[PDB]
């Protein structure tokens, strides 16, 4: 019984500062990836980031331009992303998913793909001048 | 009889993996199939090319058993002459296969709280394998077009994952046991028949 929810919407002129956190309830696995999604009517489907919670690597794509901070709160077991310099082709719906982790010889490698098990209600993101 | 060793592949504490399934080779002895038809362990046994009680009376050369392990759904989804996701990466059924496979539910046996298990399957490959083939190479896959110069990361994902399997899980995601047999007649005499 995984529920996901995302918060953090909000409009605002290009050059601004976003805030988004994906909260998760109800999971039974100690170590698992949670990867964001973005999706724009029109365009399709592709990942830009998405972390491990064995001791906190991150996997990007070359957009990120190091304006992205994403912090897991063990505690509350939340995903936080903040980030600047906003940009025109980033306005699209987020969705945060989470994937059981790898282990193969002893080490942990997490498969963070576009096929997923689980989904959850993400929010919209519109930037424009 | 002849001592045929049936009670080493079906009904053992470990099985390998489904990308690494086990291989093993029967022969030389005469073996009774009726009473393996006969058991409700199993959770399901239907295939095609002979029926459960002519096996007895027809004789084949060779039989091979590949054991492995995989999901609920994935149980029915395996067939010959159909193309899927797990089929065309891991095991592929030819056309002409002989045999079949059987599938039983071993939650108890094998289910844990919580963590990553030590089964490991692949999602993505370069493209399809021919039947009964079976690869070994861990090799990260260059799923963007941009070399990344082999290093681990992004556009060079790694194709092997777990199951993480749950006692709680549905019944989809239940952990079956799978074992193939597979009937094999060359220009051999004939060694496995019935009583
Ligand atoms: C192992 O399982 C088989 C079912 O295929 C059964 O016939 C056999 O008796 C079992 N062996 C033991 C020792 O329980």
């Amino acid at each position: 019984q995984v529920q996901l929810v995302e918060t953090g919407g909000g409009f605002v002129q290009p050059g601004g500062s976003l805030r988004l956190s994906c909260a998760a309830s109800g999971v039974t696995l100690d170590y698992y990836a949670i990867g964001w999604f973005r999706q724009a009517p029109g365009k399709e489907r592709e990942g830009v980031s998405c972390i491990g919670s064995s001791d906190g690597r991150t996997y990007y794509s070359d957009s990120v331009k190091g304006r992205f901070t994403i912090s897991r709160d063990n505690a509350k077991n939340t995903v936080y992303l903040q980030m600047n310099s906003l940009k025109p082709e980033d306005t699209a719906v987020y969705y945060c998913a989470l994937t059981v982790g790898t282990y193969y010889s002893g080490n942990y490698h997490y498969t963070c793909s576009d096929d997923m098990d689980y989904w959850g209600k993400g929010t919209q993101v519109t930037v424009s001048s | 009889t002849n001592l045929c060793p049936f009670g080493e592949v079906f009904n053992a504490t470990r099985f390998a993996s489904v990308y690494a399934w086990n291989r093993k080779r029967i022969s030389n002895c005469v073996a009774d199939y009726s009473v393996l038809y006969n058991s409700a362990s199993f959770s399901t046994f239907k295939c095609y090319g002979v029926s459960p009680t002519k096996l007895n009376d027809l004789c084949f050369t060779n039989v091979y058993a590949d054991s492995f392990v995989i999901r609920g759904d994935e149980v029915r989804q395996i067939a010959p002459g159909q193309t899927g996701k797990i089929a065309d990466y891991n095991y592929k059924l030819p056309d002409d296969f002989t045999g079949c496979v059987i599938a039983w539910n071993s939650n108890n046996l094998d289910s844990k709280v919580g963590g990553n298990y030590n089964y490991l399957y692949r999602l993505f490959r370069k493209s399809n394998l021919k039947p009964f083939e079976r690869d070994i190479s861990t090799e990260i896959y260059q799923a963007g077009s941009t070399p990344c110069n082999g290093v681990e990361g992004f556009n060079c994902y790694f194709p092997l994952q777990s199951y993480g399997f749950q006692p709680t899980n549905g019944v989809g995601y239940q952990p079956y046991r799978v074992v193939v047999l597979s009937f094999e007649l060359l220009h051999a005499p004939a060694t496995v028949c019935g009583p």
